[PDB]
């Protein structure tokens, strides 16, 4: 599993002004339901089409010069989703994204009802950034159908920013949603498929 | 070593930043305070003492676009105090400001046995 | 460029009892839009997330002991997306899918305006199967930026039900909203990102 190298909030704080920030929200419910009444759900996780093609988390570039983090978030927040206001109580973790160049990635989560979580998305589609920034949201589903791809692992093997891949993985893993085995697991089929789809 | 200028990468394969050590912490490890302000302990395997990057090396200069692309360093100049280097890309050549110019993971690992400083296990 | 064999649509309703068929629905309208007041998104297309994880359009297979094709993708429309009903005038093609099931997959397309288009959006989200089989729609960036990958090259590079991917190049063509020319630069630009994405394992 690829992970990005960690950094403390108050040593991100300290980083000088050629380093860009970013603030993406993790948003998830927990999910009774079940697919086709037979595949339980367990949780739905928010994501979205960006418009460079690739999946994310809502959010993205914040200015901290005269702001905290939080308000920052907010803002992007308003602009892609159209609600919710996190606060510290959110903040997950900060990672030194892969480079060349130089941003700070934070990562937000906060755990919703789902009535919540639907209507997020249906705030998102009023949204100003809707058919801009933001393509449309999409749903992660943590499921994996017995013919050991449908679901999680061909959801991975979609086109991530690499930041966002490894900020939901991390998630899932600190969240305690999904047992680091069974991450690897769909992880190494999703590269399988990508394997095999090249040949 | 403390105080010298350097390149270096904080991550096993992470690209190469300019900065300088600022600590021996001791058993191979250093402090290194980037000139973009972060600091951390750094590896002496990960650390290249070149300053400045050699004329003819190929280097990856950063565009404040959040472009970036591969050069090759064609001269030096420093204009109040900062080092500015003359980058040739298929024939175009312009000056960027030191922090812009950085050294990808397979670009600085081609330098370690002429300015790395080691241990290497 | 990958390309099914075509087949006319009075050969694929004479096809034996071992054959499937399934029914999907492009829906587009022009964009007069530009994305950071720079570049012409020129049209927006609806596809979407389905439960399997894979890329691909509104409908699903079509049980044709009981429905018409017309009546078996409206059926999944309404419970996908509600608001809309298509006819036969809306019909584009016909594919052959690839191994191993004999699958026929029809295409449909209907050119709405972009108000009509964001009304669909806003009424999948309050569809029947929204969170269910449908795990969200997205619109397809036809546009490359500057980096020629960034856009059209990288949603390329997403996940597709295979037949879906063909049907999108397909319809992109015929329907006059992407020159032959920038399809295959878009696929081999996102072909040469999936080799450079694998090759940073190790």
């Amino acid at each position: 599993v690829p992970e990005l190298k960690q950094i403390s909030r108050v040593e991100a704080m300290r980083l000088g002004p050629g380093w860009s920030h970013s603030c993406h929200a993790m948003l998830y419910a927990a999910n009774p339901g079940q697919l086709f009444g037979r595949i339980p759900m367990r949780f739905s996780v928010l994501m979205q089409m960006r418009f460079d093609g690739l999946l994310g988390f809502p959010g993205g570039f914040v200015d901290r010069r005269f702001w905290s983090l939080e308000d920052g978030l907010n803002r992007v927040l308003g602009l892609g989703l159209g609600c919710l206001r996190l606060t510290e109580a959110d903040y997950l973790s900060s990672h030194l994204t892969e480079g060349p160049h130089r941003v700070v990635a934070h990562l937000y989560a906060r755990q919703l009802t789902l009535e919540q979580l639907h209507a997020v998305e249906i705030s998102a589609v009023h949204s100003r950034d809707h058919g801009l920034e933001v393509l449309g949201l999409v749903r992660v589903p943590l499921y994996t159908q017995k013919d050991r791809v449908g679901g999680f692992p061909n959801f991975l093997s979609n086109a991530f920013v690499s930041t966002a891949k490894c900020q939901l993985l991390f998630a899932l893993k600190v969240l305690n949603m999904m047992p680091e085995e069974k991450l690897v697991e769909a992880l190494a089929a999703a590269t399988e498929k990508q394997k095999k789809a090249l040949e | 070593f403390v105080g010298l200028r350097v390149v270096a990468k904080w991550s096993s394969n992470g690209y190469f930043y300019s900065g300088k050590i600022t600590r021996d912490v001791g058993a191979g490890k250093y402090k290194l305070l980037f000139d973009d302000g972060y600091e951390c302990d750094v590896l002496g395997k990960d650390i290249l003492l070149c300053d400045p990057i050699p004329l003819d090396t190929e280097v990856t200069a950063l565009s404040e676009d959040e472009y970036f692309s591969a050069g090759v360093v064609k001269g030096h100049r420093k204009e109040s105090g900062e080092l500015y280097y003359s980058i040739e890309k298929e024939g175009q050549r312009k000056w960027y400001k030191r922090m812009a110019v950085i050294l990808s993971l397979e670009q600085g690992n081609r330098l370690r046995e002429q300015y790395g400083l080691g241990p290497y296990e």
